[PDB]
Protein backbone atom coordinates (compact mmCIF):
# COMPACT_ATOMS: atom_id res chain seq x y z
CA UNK A 1 0.00 0.00 0.00
CA UNK A 2 2.24 3.08 1.06
CA UNK A 3 5.77 1.39 1.89
CA UNK A 4 7.53 3.41 -0.98
CA UNK A 5 5.72 6.63 -0.16
CA UNK A 6 5.60 6.48 3.55
CA UNK A 7 8.66 4.96 3.35
CA UNK A 8 10.31 9.15 1.89
CA UNK A 9 8.05 10.19 4.50
CA UNK A 10 9.97 8.30 7.39
CA UNK A 11 13.06 10.21 6.10
CA UNK A 12 11.28 13.63 5.91
CA UNK A 13 10.52 12.90 9.57
CA UNK A 14 14.10 12.09 10.89
CA UNK A 15 14.55 8.28 10.07
CA UNK A 16 17.39 7.09 7.59
CA UNK A 17 17.14 7.81 3.76
CA UNK A 18 16.81 3.62 3.76
CA UNK A 19 14.12 2.91 6.76
CA UNK A 20 14.16 -0.65 7.91
CA UNK A 21 11.47 -2.35 5.87
CA UNK A 22 10.38 -4.32 8.65
CA UNK A 23 9.54 -1.13 10.75
CA UNK A 24 7.47 0.56 7.67
CA UNK A 25 5.10 -2.31 7.55
CA UNK A 26 4.67 -1.62 11.69
CA UNK A 27 3.78 2.12 10.64
CA UNK A 28 2.04 1.24 7.31
CA UNK A 29 -0.47 -1.11 10.02
CA UNK A 30 0.09 1.82 12.42
CA UNK A 31 -1.61 4.02 9.60
CA UNK A 32 -4.37 2.01 8.25
CA UNK A 33 -5.80 1.62 11.86
CA UNK A 34 -5.58 5.26 12.06
CA UNK A 35 -7.64 5.94 8.98
CA UNK A 36 -10.03 3.36 10.28
CA UNK A 37 -11.04 4.08 13.77
CA UNK A 38 -10.93 7.92 12.41
CA UNK A 39 -13.15 6.79 9.76
CA UNK A 40 -15.71 5.00 12.35
CA UNK A 41 -15.26 8.32 14.86
CA UNK A 42 -15.85 10.58 11.60
CA UNK A 43 -19.36 8.56 10.74
CA UNK A 44 -20.39 8.66 14.54
CA UNK A 45 -20.87 12.14 14.02
CA UNK B 1 23.44 24.40 5.72
CA UNK B 2 24.17 21.28 4.43
CA UNK B 3 22.60 18.85 1.46
CA UNK B 4 21.28 16.66 3.07
CA UNK B 5 19.27 19.14 5.40
CA UNK B 6 17.90 20.17 2.35
CA UNK B 7 17.27 16.71 0.76
CA UNK B 8 15.70 16.00 4.09
CA UNK B 9 12.87 18.71 3.73
CA UNK B 10 12.26 18.35 0.06
CA UNK B 11 11.13 15.01 0.74
CA UNK B 12 9.06 16.03 3.66
CA UNK B 13 7.36 18.64 2.09
CA UNK B 14 6.72 16.31 -0.71
CA UNK B 15 5.80 13.39 0.67
CA UNK B 16 2.36 12.38 0.77
CA UNK B 17 0.03 9.24 0.37
CA UNK B 18 -1.05 7.62 -2.67
CA UNK B 19 -5.04 9.30 -3.10
CA UNK B 20 -5.85 5.98 -4.47
CA UNK B 21 -5.04 3.90 -1.73
CA UNK B 22 -6.82 6.40 0.80
CA UNK B 23 -9.97 6.52 -1.02
CA UNK B 24 -10.00 2.43 -1.75
CA UNK B 25 -9.34 2.43 2.18
CA UNK B 26 -12.23 4.70 3.29
CA UNK B 27 -14.64 3.52 1.10
CA UNK B 28 -13.74 0.00 2.86
CA UNK B 29 -15.80 1.21 5.79
CA UNK B 30 -18.02 4.08 4.67
CA UNK B 31 -19.40 1.53 2.29
CA UNK B 32 -20.04 4.26 -0.08
CA UNK B 33 -18.19 7.28 -2.15
CA UNK B 34 -16.23 9.74 -0.62
CA UNK B 35 -15.12 12.98 -1.81
CA UNK B 36 -11.89 14.09 -2.97
CA UNK B 37 -11.48 16.36 0.31
CA UNK B 38 -12.07 13.66 2.86
CA UNK B 39 -9.57 11.80 0.53
CA UNK B 40 -6.61 14.88 0.57
CA UNK B 41 -7.95 15.95 4.70
CA UNK B 42 -7.31 12.67 5.39
CA UNK B 43 -3.51 12.77 4.19
CA UNK B 44 -2.96 15.10 6.01
CA UNK B 45 -4.14 13.65 9.25
CA UNK B 46 -2.26 10.67 8.53
CA UNK B 47 0.98 12.55 7.45
CA UNK B 48 0.90 14.41 10.89
CA UNK B 49 0.02 10.69 12.75
CA UNK B 50 3.00 9.46 10.41
CA UNK B 51 5.20 12.42 12.11
CA UNK B 52 4.14 12.29 15.69
CA UNK B 53 5.47 8.70 15.39
CA UNK B 54 8.84 8.70 13.94
CA UNK B 55 9.76 11.54 16.46
CA UNK B 56 8.69 9.67 19.67
CA UNK B 57 10.13 6.86 17.66
CA UNK B 58 13.47 9.03 17.11
CA UNK B 59 13.37 10.31 20.54
CA UNK B 60 12.93 6.80 21.87
CA UNK B 61 16.08 5.30 19.67
CA UNK B 62 18.27 8.37 20.93
CA UNK B 63 17.59 7.69 24.80
CA UNK B 64 18.15 3.94 24.07
CA UNK B 65 21.19 4.72 23.05
CA UNK B 66 20.83 3.37 20.07
CA UNK B 67 20.91 5.02 16.57
CA UNK B 68 18.91 5.19 13.20
CA UNK B 69 17.24 3.54 10.91
CA UNK B 70 14.03 3.23 13.31
CA UNK B 71 13.91 -0.97 14.46
CA UNK B 72 9.93 -2.13 15.21
CA UNK B 73 11.01 -1.93 19.18
CA UNK B 74 11.08 1.46 18.79
CA UNK B 75 8.08 1.92 16.31
CA UNK B 76 5.99 -0.52 18.78
CA UNK B 77 7.78 1.20 22.39
CA UNK B 78 6.74 4.73 20.60
CA UNK B 79 3.28 4.08 20.27
CA UNK B 80 2.64 3.06 23.75
CA UNK B 81 4.48 6.43 25.28
CA UNK B 82 2.15 8.48 22.71
CA UNK B 83 -1.17 6.16 24.42
CA UNK B 84 0.15 6.94 27.64
CA UNK B 85 0.97 10.67 26.60
CA UNK B 86 -2.61 10.46 25.32
CA UNK B 87 -1.61 12.05 21.55
CA UNK B 88 -2.90 9.27 19.49
CA UNK B 89 -6.32 7.52 18.96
Amino acid sequence: LFSKELRCMMYGFGDDQNPYTESVDILEDLVIEFITEMTHKAMSI
Amino acid sequence: FSEEQLNRYEMYRRSAFPKAAIKRLIQSITGTSVSQNVVIAMSGISKVFVGEVVEEALDVCEKWGEMPPLQPKHMREAVRRLKSKGQIP
